[PDB]
């Protein structure tokens, strides 16, 4: 994982 | 126990068992009976003999009139619905058609018909037939608006406050901005001849609209006037609808104190008056999973979320757009509490199949689908990112591309260019593209998305966080910039520590970034500080998660109507 | 002890008073000021349920007493065609 | 008749239907044939072509009520010093009228 | 165990007893409703005349064909001024 | 625009008009159809007369209410040199009795 | 420039020529032996079609000649239940 969650 | 069947119960399997020879007096009996022998014909599979009664006006009327008994006609008419017969328009079309001709008559013909209107079109609302609700409501409207006389601007007026919530439900925003101006209209006239109504309803409809409109700077404005407008003579349902709306407007601008205030009032008025197996109890429970979606309680949102599903699957059947709703928030919902974990097998299930639902009673241009697959465009994202798979991750991935591009598509069609809806897709689509190893149109989607957030939602919000979170994981991770990844970084902890607190779960992916970030370019000292940082958060994390249960934790009657009202109002300076 | 259920043509339909009371309707005919004019037998009148239907209310008041709580199976109530509709209004009206 | 929704006016019907249920609360008498066939005309008004009259039925026995609890009230009150007594007599019939009462619009 | 209608013109009276029980004693029940005594009435059978003694298990029906929820109708007439009339049982009522 | 259907007994003229229109060009549509002088003609609005003065759209006849749909009747009647006549309208026709199905029966 | 479509009831219907050709078969009955009434205004007998129908074909005559074309939004022909049956044959035999 390198990003959050999509809006 | 073996009780014997009850003599009304079997005399109803007796007369449904002889129903070809006994159609048409079974048309005369009391409501009661002919819901029971129409129930029975749903039990027992007959929907098509169902189905032939259920299409006419004034047999369904009576059905209608069943008030205690409407999820089950809820059920039995998604049953039809799913059958093939298409009764939802096939009524709308006999009431707008039966309706027309009796403009010139007496006046309690014309009250008569506008009563049964609003038990119909208000059926066909909480089924979820908006599109064809909208044409019993608009013949409704048409009906009142032909005398110069006092209660019908009551009654038009009533009627204009379900045409824009049949019509934010059916994603017609544009013509919601008019049916307000129209229901402004005669209340305008009802104002002049001494006669104020009440325009909670309004002001709640026109809220919404606003909301799903992303203008929640107008949204905020709007429930502050609707939550103004309750009195205690309202009825439940409008203090409710009210309630959850101005909830989701006051989430979306950052009050969540005010927001689970309203909203757990909300749900504790739906679960008294409705009951726990009622749709409106269900649309309740959507919005509170909704704010705590918002609000970092996450695996809270999920379970209530299920909760809010399994009533509307219980309620309603199958291929419906209440369902349809549940599912896609239920997806979003498991998609955020298992991003770190990586099971997206509810998630996946509940996503394919909300779009397997609107892609079947909706058209493909409907706005509802560009929700529905930026979930599934998210979650097939991080199953092809797990799997170690090349031929299937650049399948997902170019599977994903085409739901982003439709919803972005769908986007642009109906809410513009500069739409904070816009900006969610092009922020899906940076990732995405970012994901696809197209380094430049990601780094565009993302700047994009951050221009758009901060001009028009504002510089300290949740969205503009998260969007600089993607760009300086794309800038950091893969583009290897490593200088504005800092600021972008530091801008991102710093909205999410002031807006959650110190338990933002968005907190770690920054703090591996920003670890990741200085092990490229050295500066051990912020290393050790920051890997301290990061314990700390998961220190913090595990300890704030033994948090009970949601549903209860609104209590039974905890505080009453006109208290949370005015604690909403009188912070409002 | 038993009651006197009376039809709408005049026929009269003694039945166990115990067999009555299954029926919500005559369970409150039956009280208040029906009550208050007793003899050997309670007298209830029904001017709208015809002979041909208040036979088979009979005929279900002593199956439902016989059937209550039973291991036995329990066949269904044989309830003809052409007095199905009809015994249905009567057992709306009578709550049995 | 049948026991089939009918086109009932339903004046004539509350009629009917006042002068035994001003009897039934306060324990006067009502003849029993009478008292039966007051469940029929119950029935009807919850039944008829082509509005159920349940709704008029509910608001005039909630009218009859109020105003049979107002001129008892004005009947008690006007005679003070014997307000306990007079109050047991009445709320005593008042109760076992509106249990039988609660029997007669059992439907 | 079994049931019976035993019917005299309107009277339909709904009555109960064992296999094993006799005929007597359902003229023993009438005495309790009807006011009459036993040797006063006899039973009509199917429109047959029955004997006062014997039992029911033999009489020329079973549990089979006497079930709660279609009894045997049972035939009864009076004697009026010293003679005896003929039975008069009419049926309920034409279904529509 | 207005339309109209002049009644006198049997005839029905299925004629339109102007709303800013006067009665008299009315009678002259009529004096193009059934040839008779304006002088003899008499025309009612639900048992009132027309004054040649006035217009459609002042007496009743209006583009809602009249619509080429539903058409407003007019009445009319002839003088034959004695004292004219009274109004005869005749109704067209009775359409067979539907019930309403479900009406108990 | 007028026609007199008389139904079979007696009631004459002075329609405008232009909006009875409308209907192909009021068409087709107006030319040839048709048109040779010399009577100013022809006369079209309608033994089959009631005046009562007759009439609403006359009305959607006038409607249809004057909504042709309409660049506005087209409303639906008011048309009864209890007429429907009888206007959907005189449209058939009009091809209107
Ligand atoms: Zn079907």
């Amino acid at each position: 994982l390198t990003r959050n969650k999509g809006p | 126990e073996w009780i014997p069947e009850t003599l009304y119960n079997t005399a109803i399997s007796a007369v449904v068992d002889n129903y070809i020879r006994s159609r048409r007096d079974i048309r005369s009996l009391p409501e009661n009976i002919q819901f029971d022998v129409y129930y029975k014909l749903y039990q027992q599979g007959r929907l098509c003999q169902l189905g032939s009664e259920f299409c006419e006006l004034e047999v369904f009327a009576k059905v209608l009139r069943a008030l205690d008994k409407r999820h089950l006609l809820h059920h039995c008419f998604q049953a039809l619905m799913d059958h093939g017969v298409k009764v939802a328009s096939v009524l709308a079309y006999s009431f707008s058609r039966r309706c027309s001709y009796i403009a010139e008559s007496d006046a309690a013909v014309k009250e008569k018909a506008i009563q049964v209107g609003f038990v119909l079109g208000g059926f066909l609302s909480d089924a979820g037939w908006y599109s064809d609700a909208e044409k019993v409501f608009l013949s409704c409207l048409q009906l009142c608006t032909l005398h110069d006389e006092m209660l019908h601007w009551f009654r038009a007026v009533e009627c204009c406050v379900r045409l824009l919530h049949v019509r934010n439900g059916n994603c017609k925003y544009h013509l919601g901005e008019e049916t307000f101006k129209l229901a402004q209209t005669y209340m305008d006239k009802l104002s002049k001849h001494g006669q104020q109504a009440n325009k909670a309803a309004l002001y709640g409809e026109l809220c919404a609209l606003l909301f799903a409109k992303s203008h929640y700077d107008e949204a905020y404005k709007w429930c502050i006037e609707a939550m103004k407008e309750i009195t205690a003579g309202l009825p439940v349902k409008v203090v409710v609808d009210v309630l959850r709306q101005a909830s989701k407007a006051c989430v979306v601008k950052r009050e969540f104190k005010k927001a689970e205030q309203l909203i757990k009032h909300a749900v504790y008025l739906a679960r008294d008056h409705f009951g726990s197996k009622h749709p409106k109890y269900s649309d309740t429970l959507l919005d509170y999973g909704f704010y705590l979606l918002n609000v970092d309680n996450i695996c809270q949102s999920v379970a209530i979320y299920q909760a809010a599903l399994d009533i509307r699957q219980s309620v309603f059947g199958g291929k419906n757009i209440h369902v349809a709703t549940a599912h896609e928030d239920l997806a979003y919902s498991s998609y955020v509490h298992q991003y770190s974990s990586g099971k997206f097998d509810n998630a996946l299930f509940h996503a394919e199949r909300a779009i397997g639902i609107i892609t079947h009673i909706l058209p493909e241009d409907h706005l509802l689908l560009a929700s529905s697959k930026r979930v599934k465009a998210l979650i097939l994202e991080e199953i092809a990112i797990d799997c170690h798979n090349k031929e299937t991750e650049q399948r997902l991935l170019q599977e994903a591309h085409d739901l982003h591009l439709s919803s972005l598509q769908l986007a642009k069609k109906a809410f513009g260019e500069f739409n904070v809806q816009t900006a969610k897709h092009y922020g899906n689509l940076g990732r995405l593209y970012q994901s696809m190893r197209k380094f430049k149109e990601a780094e565009e989607m993302h700047i994009k998305a951050i221009q758009i957030k901060e001009q028009l939602l504002g510089q300290e919000d949740y969205e503009v966080a998260l969007s600089v979170g993607h760009l300086a994981s794309l800038y950091n991770y893969d583009m290897n910039q490593y200088e504005n990844a800092e600021k972008l970084y530091l801008r991102s902890i710093a909205i999410g520590k002031k807006l959650f607190g110190e338990g933002y779960s968005g907190l770690e992916y920054d703090y591996r970034g920003l670890i990741k970030l200085y092990n490229s370019i050295g500066n051990y000292e912020k290393v050790f500080e920051y890997h301290n940082v990061l314990s700390n958060w998961n220190r913090l994390r595990d300890r704030q998660y033994s948090v009970t249960d949601a549903l209860e934790d609104v209590s039974t009657s905890p505080q009453s109507t006109e208290e949370v009202v005015q604690s909403f109002l009188i912070s409002q300076n | 002890m038993y009651v006197k259920l009376i039809s709408s043509d005049g026929h009269e339909f003694i039945v166990k008073r115990e067999h009555a009371l299954t029926s919500g309707t005559i369970k409150a005919m039956l009280s208040g000021p029906g009550q208050f004019a007793e003899n050997e037998t309670n007298e209830v009148n029904f001017r709208e349920i015809p002979s041909h239907v208040l036979s088979k209310v009979c005929m279900y008041f002593t199956y439902k007493v016989r059937y209550t709580n039973s291991s036995t199976e329990i066949p269904e109530f044989p309830i003809a065609p052409e007095i199905a509709l009809e015994l249905l209004m009567a057992a709306n009206f009578l709550d049995c | 008749t049948s026991l089939k929704p009918r086109v009932v006016d339903f004046d004539e019907t509350w009629n009917k239907l006042l002068t035994t249920i001003k009897a039934v609360v306060m324990l006067e008498y009502v003849e029993r044939a009478t008292w039966n066939d007051r469940f029929s005309d119950i029935y009807a008004l919850c039944v008829a072509y082509p509005e159920p009259l349940g709704e008029r039925l509910y608001t005039e026995t909630k009218i009859f009520l109020e105003n049979h609890v107002r001129h008892l009230h004005k009947r008690v009150l006007e005679s003070e010093e014997q307000v306990l007594v007079m109050y047991h007599r009445y709320w005593e019939e008042y109760s076992k009228g509106a249990d039988y009462m609660d029997c007669l619009y059992r439907y | 165990d079994v049931f019976l209608m035993i019917r005299r013109h309107k009277t339909t009276i709904f009555t109960d007893a064992k296999e094993s029980s006799t005929v007597f004693e359902l003229k023993r029940i009438v005495e309790g409703i009807l006011k009459r005594p036993p040797d006063e009435q006899r039973l009509y059978k199917d429109d047959q005349l029955l004997d006062d003694g014997k039992t029911l298990g033999e009489c020329g029906f079973t549990s089979q064909t006497a079930r709660p929820q279609a009894p045997a109708t049972v035939g009864l007439a009076f004697r009026a001024d010293d003679t005896f009339e003929a039975l008069c049982i009419e049926p309920f009522s034409s279904p529509p």
